[PDB]
RNA sequence: UCCCCCGUGCCCAUAGCGGCGUGGAACCACCCGUUCCCAUUCCGAACACGGAAGUGAAACGCGCCAGCGCCGAUGGUACUGGGCGGGCGACCGCCUGGGAGAGUAGGUCGGUGCGGGGGA
RNA sequence: UCGAUCAACGGAUAAAAGUUACCCCGGGGAUAACAGGCUGAUCUCCCCCGAGCGUCCACAGCGGCGGGGAGGUUUGGCACCUCGAUGUCGGCUCGUCGCAUCCUGGGGCUGAAGAAGGUCCCAAGGGUUGGGCUGUUCGCCCAUUAAAGCGGCACGCGAGCU
RNA sequence: UCGCCUCCUAAAAGGUAACGGAGGCGCCCAAAGGUCCCCUCAGGCGGGACGGAAAUCCGCCGGAGAGCGCAAGGGUAGAAG
RNA sequence: GCUGACUGGGGCCUGUAGAGCACUGAUAGGGCUAGGGGGCCCACCAGCCUACCAAACCCUGUCAAACUCCGAAGGGUCCCAGGUGGAGCCUGGGAGUGAGGGCGCGAGCGAUAACGUCCGCGUCCGAGCGCGGGAACAACCGAGACCGCCAGCUAAGGCCCCCAAGUCUGGGCUAAGUGGUAAAGGAUGUGGCGCCGCGAAGACAGCCAGGAGGUUGGCUUAGAAGCAGCCAUCCUUUAAAGAGUGCGUAAUAGCUCACUGGUCGAGUGGCGCCGCGCCGAAAAUGAUCGGGGCUUAAGCCCAGCGCCGAAGCUGCGGGUCUGG
């Protein structure tokens, strides 16, 4: 889809306070411009949880602008698991590479058998025209068995969308479950103590 | 119990002994190295132990020629 | 990936320059043989000599001397006496050789 | 311009080098004020001890 | 329980546990996960303890990912002995863990099944844990 | 002072792998021979001598394409010299100066010195 | 130019191993054995988690694999006062304190019918036998008991005895 | 265990301890020295009598991962091979 | 005789922190795919399927003192300049020291123990056991004591009383004497900030009723009747109502949840972040935060004015040494 969000510029302000002022430092940047922005961390949160790096977001800049863009990158406070910076990509009418989501429709056979669907990729990288952004990409996963797998090759691509990866890429798989029965045997598991790489005249 | 390591060698004082823009005479040492981490540029020699040493009373100078290595020169006066 | 032609060219020449003397470069084509004396510290050439630009005949060997004798002739005028002989990827033999034999006659010292 | 430097905290307990700065400037006592030209060199040490000194721009 | 299969050097030093997680702070595979709020040397004994706890709360099913591995050799002298006389012998391996790192993930299972099992897997850890969900923040990584 | 070529240096891949196309008047290369100088741990492939019927297929040169490789900001974070704080600890934070790496947007199928041959 | 496991490799002699509870002297708490001290790996007791047992039922009684603490009675680590001396096991005598309570008292739960038990909680006032073996602490055993508790005081107590 | 060498610890000059973690020397070469000329490896794919996962030959790819008598290090094909 | 520590500019050397995976090795999962284990099918030599142990290779995600495609802050040294200091260079005489210790940061060893040990930069005590603060204490905070004063200003630390100066001013938090020693963990403790539902299409509490038949349902077993594991979520009457939330049971049943009819008439039930507090919390001569004692504090956080407070600074006088 396409959401919206106010974005205001910055410069001499210092990211320390901002993010304590409740605002998330950020930058707008394509091949033509490059400006430093900042957003009400809360407001943008309510969007990115819905948008991610998938759906379009036009910034309602205070100058009067209102540019279409996508998020190329989000930097997070590893310790506190929180965002500390964002990159909005000035989306122009040119062909672009972006991650398009995936919705795996159909209940795989393995699931019915006890396996699990390891949704390896949850979105796909693709070149496209922003005007031609799909919402999402269906994929049938009904005929999957433990432990069959699925690739970008087996994707059925809509118009104007073109993979930006090697079809040999994998994007899903049905794998066996966690089974207690495997435990007890795993307990009496004997593992020969680690071998140390010989050195010197011992090779 | 007991150990089987506990042995080592006397550090050799390796490195550079005269830096760029530094004034030397004929015969001084410019780099003490293992291998040819540097190379003999101009007015500079190298001995059987990759030891670089000035060849005239000049002024030291380095030069990073990329893939070709890092050379030490001696422009006279 | 270099070629035995490329390599042999370097080692013969990287060694020469270590003497810091003027370098007599010789090129050997199927038809003509050329020769320019170079100064690899100023990156510039001085006196040139080639069969081609000398309207020279057939005997490649006898030619080499005339380009040799000639090159030395124009050199000494510019006060160029000593010099180093670059045989490049070419072994000191015949054309390449005979040339140097001429230059040595013209006055050049090597 | 010129700088008036006053030694307000004791170097007793800071590295030998900083004690040398107070020497460079000329500060050998507490509260001691010393007015100095405003070159970069002077303005260098003076900054090395600004956790010990109170600075003021004069004339 | 985990440990390498082959090693260059028998004994590592001790390093340190200063700073936030170098990497692994973000859900990569499974749906939910277990994050580290404070550092430690987490022992394969510990890991296996979490693991088995979750696999058994899943009874049959589920999928557990272990995003930390005990590759640090943990050494200790014999018993009652003196100081010196070489370095201690190895007695098990540990997994260095620093705050914000995702130690375990899970998939193919409800919500009040991963939440629980993770809570139980968290009580087998010498540190504090934080149960997390997959955020688009994760996906943009 | 301009464009094509043979030589030879410089920066040291923004210059390379690869795919395509193009050049033979000149020069360059494959070329025609192995009598002669010279030569293969066998081979005139290589080096080398004498040639000048042919071809630019191979190699080299000059140009387009971003699949790989290389290069790569801005903003932010990690870390940090110096100066202060917190916790019993593992450890955690603030101020002043410095400030990465990975990643993003992008850039790149080279630039220039000298002397030769031809051309306008 | 040669003769070097002068390898204890700056190499006392050309030439050399042991024992001392018969021992001596000069020095050291610069250095061990006792004890104390800092630490708390080991030791003692307490807890988090709740897989699994208990016909049924996780938690009456139990607690896999793991996690976090307290205490300073064990074995040790360090080697901090003491080697111009701080005498070290056990016992006898005499106590006194702690409470993680052996007994008596008061409670909850109980797979508590009752009687009698089990398990946590409150409580340190008083009590907690006599013997056989052994130097023994401890432990085993006989006869009993309301019960025959564990520990600190330099493993309390030799200018108080042995 | 005791001298010598290599790497780390060593906190981005040198130097830096511990009965700290890992390995080596007490030789060797008459060529494995000097100089001139020439040559370039492992490795992957396909190809071939005996003939093989690796004997040697042919082809393409292959900036160096082979090699340098020996431990390790740095260095190194534009050579030190 | 200005060359000194320290400082400003500039050039060169480096490979740590941090990080990265291109080399060396380690690494969980998946993909691709030589090589075996095992099932059919075979001795005729070849085929086929694998929820099986797995090489190389790619992908997502990591690890390393003895790994580095990268790579700091700093450090080191050379030149110019500042720097006149119990600074430096040189020659010469006399020594003592060659048993260090605490602290801080970086490591190793140790158990991510020790008033432990062994190195590195620094600092202090040593020699400042002279002074102020820290209840008391060589090394933590402050500060380098020539001597004298019944003078003044300050540092750390402090201002209710012991005990010099505020029972000072403003806002907030705490009810535990937390303050005035400890962790996992546990809890409707209290306060501030947010989020999802449900609610006058009348909620939550309570009230009132209902809550129903196939159906004591099936793989199912020895009890398995909604509530001991699965490979299960199908119909009916309907106002509504899981073939079921839980309690309950040996297994029947009852109890209520989700569920709608009635009753009142406004909010309620469940998450997560921060602040301060509770339990968790057992040791031995007599108790205590240094004491008394303190609760819109005499405690904690944030913001201010003023004072007390050293052998530091000033002020007056004096001594000696060195320089002018
Ligand atoms: C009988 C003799 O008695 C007397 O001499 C004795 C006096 C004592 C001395 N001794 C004795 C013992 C010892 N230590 C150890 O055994 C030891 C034990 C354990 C550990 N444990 C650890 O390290 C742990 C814990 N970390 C674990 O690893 C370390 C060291 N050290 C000694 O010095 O021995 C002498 C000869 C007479 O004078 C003599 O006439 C007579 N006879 C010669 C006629
Ligand atoms: N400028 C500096 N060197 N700062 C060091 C700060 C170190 C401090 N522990 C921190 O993490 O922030
Ligand atoms: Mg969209
Ligand atoms: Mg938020
Ligand atoms: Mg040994
Ligand atoms: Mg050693
Ligand atoms: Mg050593
Ligand atoms: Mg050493
Ligand atoms: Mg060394
Ligand atoms: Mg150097
Ligand atoms: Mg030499
Ligand atoms: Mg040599
Ligand atoms: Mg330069
Ligand atoms: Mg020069
Ligand atoms: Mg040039
Ligand atoms: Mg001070
Ligand atoms: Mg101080
Ligand atoms: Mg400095
Ligand atoms: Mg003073
Ligand atoms: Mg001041
Ligand atoms: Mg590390
Ligand atoms: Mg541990
Ligand atoms: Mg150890
Ligand atoms: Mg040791
Ligand atoms: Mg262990
Ligand atoms: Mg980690
Ligand atoms: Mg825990
Ligand atoms: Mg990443
Ligand atoms: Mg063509
Ligand atoms: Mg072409
Ligand atoms: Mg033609
Ligand atoms: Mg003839
Ligand atoms: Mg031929
Ligand atoms: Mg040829
Ligand atoms: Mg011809
Ligand atoms: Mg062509
Ligand atoms: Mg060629
Ligand atoms: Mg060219
Ligand atoms: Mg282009
Ligand atoms: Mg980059
Ligand atoms: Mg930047
Ligand atoms: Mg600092
Ligand atoms: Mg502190
Ligand atoms: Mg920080
Ligand atoms: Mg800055
Ligand atoms: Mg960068
Ligand atoms: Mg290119
Ligand atoms: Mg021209
Ligand atoms: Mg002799
Ligand atoms: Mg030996
Ligand atoms: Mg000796
Ligand atoms: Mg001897
Ligand atoms: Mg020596
Ligand atoms: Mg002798
Ligand atoms: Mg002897
Ligand atoms: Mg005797
Ligand atoms: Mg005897
Ligand atoms: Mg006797
Ligand atoms: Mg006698
Ligand atoms: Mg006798
Ligand atoms: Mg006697
Ligand atoms: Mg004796
Ligand atoms: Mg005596
Ligand atoms: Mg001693
Ligand atoms: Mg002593
Ligand atoms: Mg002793
Ligand atoms: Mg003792
Ligand atoms: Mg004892
Ligand atoms: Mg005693
Ligand atoms: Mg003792
Ligand atoms: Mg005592
Ligand atoms: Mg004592
Ligand atoms: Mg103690
Ligand atoms: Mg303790
Ligand atoms: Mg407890
Ligand atoms: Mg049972
Ligand atoms: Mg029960
Ligand atoms: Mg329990
Ligand atoms: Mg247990
Ligand atoms: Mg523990
Ligand atoms: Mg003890
Ligand atoms: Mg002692
Ligand atoms: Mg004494
Ligand atoms: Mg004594
Ligand atoms: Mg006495
Ligand atoms: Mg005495
Ligand atoms: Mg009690
Ligand atoms: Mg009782
Ligand atoms: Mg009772
Ligand atoms: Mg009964
Ligand atoms: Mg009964
Ligand atoms: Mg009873
Ligand atoms: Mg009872
Ligand atoms: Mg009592
Ligand atoms: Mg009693
Ligand atoms: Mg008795
Ligand atoms: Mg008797
Ligand atoms: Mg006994
Ligand atoms: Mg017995
Ligand atoms: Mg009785
Ligand atoms: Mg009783
Ligand atoms: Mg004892
Ligand atoms: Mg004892
Ligand atoms: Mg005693
Ligand atoms: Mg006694
Ligand atoms: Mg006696
Ligand atoms: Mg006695
Ligand atoms: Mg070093
Ligand atoms: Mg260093
Ligand atoms: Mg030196
Ligand atoms: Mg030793
Ligand atoms: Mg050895
Ligand atoms: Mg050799
Ligand atoms: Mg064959
Ligand atoms: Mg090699
Ligand atoms: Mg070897
Ligand atoms: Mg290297
Ligand atoms: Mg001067
Ligand atoms: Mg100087
Ligand atoms: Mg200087
Ligand atoms: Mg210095
Ligand atoms: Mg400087
Ligand atoms: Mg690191
Ligand atoms: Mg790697
Ligand atoms: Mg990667
Ligand atoms: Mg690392
Ligand atoms: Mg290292
Ligand atoms: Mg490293
Ligand atoms: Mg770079
Ligand atoms: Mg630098
Ligand atoms: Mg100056
Ligand atoms: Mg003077
Ligand atoms: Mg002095
Ligand atoms: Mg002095
Ligand atoms: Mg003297
Ligand atoms: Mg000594
Ligand atoms: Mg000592
Ligand atoms: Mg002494
Ligand atoms: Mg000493
Ligand atoms: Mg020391
Ligand atoms: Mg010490
Ligand atoms: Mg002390
Ligand atoms: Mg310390
Ligand atoms: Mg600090
Ligand atoms: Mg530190
Ligand atoms: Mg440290
Ligand atoms: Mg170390
Ligand atoms: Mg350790
Ligand atoms: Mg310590
Ligand atoms: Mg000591
Ligand atoms: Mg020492
Ligand atoms: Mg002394
Ligand atoms: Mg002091
Ligand atoms: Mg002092
Ligand atoms: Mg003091
Ligand atoms: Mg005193
Ligand atoms: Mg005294
Ligand atoms: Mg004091
Ligand atoms: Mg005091
Ligand atoms: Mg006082
Ligand atoms: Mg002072
Ligand atoms: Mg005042
Ligand atoms: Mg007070
Ligand atoms: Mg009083
Ligand atoms: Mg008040
Ligand atoms: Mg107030
Ligand atoms: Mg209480
Ligand atoms: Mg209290
Ligand atoms: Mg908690
Ligand atoms: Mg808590
Ligand atoms: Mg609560
Ligand atoms: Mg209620
Ligand atoms: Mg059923
Ligand atoms: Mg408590
Ligand atoms: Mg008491
Ligand atoms: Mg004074
Ligand atoms: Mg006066
Ligand atoms: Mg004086």
């Amino acid at each position: 889809m396409e959401y919206r969000l106010k974005a205001y510029y910055r410069e001499g302000e210092k990211p320390s306070a901002l993010r304590r002022a409740g605002k998330l430092p950020g930058v707008m940047y394509n091949r033509h411009l490059n400006r430093k922005v900042y957003v009400d961390l809360v407001e943008f949160d309510k969007v990115f949880r819905q948008a991610s790096i998938h759906h379009v977001i036009v910034l309602e800049l205070p100058d009067g602008q209102s540019l279409p863009t996508l998020v190329r990158q989000v930097n997070l406070d590893k310790r506190r698991r929180r965002p500390e910076h964002v990159d909005f990509f000035v989306l122009s009418d040119e062909p672009v590479e972006m991650y398009v989501p995936l919705r795996f429709v159909g209940t795989p056979a393995g699931v019915r058998a006890g396996g699990v669907l390891q949704e390896i990729h949850r979105d796909i990288l693709v070149k496209v025209s922003p005007r031609n952004i799909p919402e999402f990409i269906e994929v049938d996963v009904s005929g999957l068995e433990i432990g069959d797998s699925l690739h970008a090759s087996d994707l059925k691509l809509p118009p104007g969308v073109e993979l930006a990866v090697s079809p040999e890429e994998t994007i899903a798989a049905v794998v066996p479950p966690e089974d207690v029965e495997k435990l007890a045997e795993e307990a009496a598991a004997e593992v020969a103590e680690p071998e140390v790489i010989k050195k010197g005249k011992e090779e | 119990g007991s150990t089987r390591n506990g042995r080592d060698s006397q550090a050799k004082r390796l490195g550079v002994k005269r830096y760029e823009g530094q004034v030397v005479r004929a015969g001084n040492i410019l780099v003490r190295q293992r291998g040819t981490r540097f190379k003999p540029g101009k007015n500079v020699g190298m001995g059987r132990d990759f030891t670089l040493f000035a060849l005239v009373d000049g002024v030291v100078e380095f030069q990073d020629r990329g893939r070709l290595g890092r050379y030490v020169h001696v422009r006279p006066l | 990936r270099l070629t035995a032609y490329e390599r042999r060219k370097f080692r013969v020449r990287n060694r020469i320059k270590r003497t810091g003397r003027l370098r007599l470069s010789v090129f050997r084509s199927l038809k003509h043989i050329y020769a320019q004396i170079i100064d690899d510290e100023k990156g510039v050439t001085l006196v040139s000599a080639s069969s081609l630009a000398l309207k020279l005949k057939g005997n490649k060997t006898e030619v080499a001397r005339q380009v040799g004798r000639a090159l030395a002739e124009k050199a000494l005028a510019l006060g160029i006496k000593q010099v180093a002989f670059d045989r490049g990827p070419y072994k000191y033999h015949g054309r390449v050789k005979a040339l140097a034999e001429g230059a040595r006659e013209g006055g050049l010292e090597f | 311009p010129r700088l008036k430097v006053k030694l307000v905290k004791s170097p007793i307990g800071y590295p030998k080098d900083q004690k040398a700065a107070l020497k460079a400037l000329g500060l050998r006592r507490l509260q001691q004020e010393r007015v100095l030209e405003d070159t970069p060199a002077i303005r260098g040490n003076v900054e090395k001890v600004a956790h010990l000194v109170r600075v003021e721009v004069v004339e | 329980m985990l440990m390498p299969r082959r090693m260059k050097y028998r004994k590592q030093q001790r390093g340190r546990l200063k700073g936030a997680t170098k990497g692994g702070d973000y859900v990569a595979f499974g749906d939910y996960g277990l994050v580290a709020l404070e550092p430690a040397w987490i022992t394969a004994q510990q890991i296996e303890a979490a693991r088995v706890a979750m696999v058994r709360h899943f009874r049959r099913g589920g999928k557990i990912f272990i995003r930390i591995f005990p590759d640090k050799p943990y050494t200790k002298k014999p018993l009652e002995v003196r100081m010196g006389k070489g370095k201690g012998n190895v007695e098990g391996y540990v997994a260095v863990v620093k705050p914000g790192r995702v130690m375990f993930e899970v998939a193919g299972v409800t919500e009040e099944q991963a939440m629980e099992a993770l809570r139980i897997a968290g009580h087998k850890l010498p540190i504090k844990t934080k149960i997390v969900r997959r955020d688009a923040y994760d996906e943009a990584q």
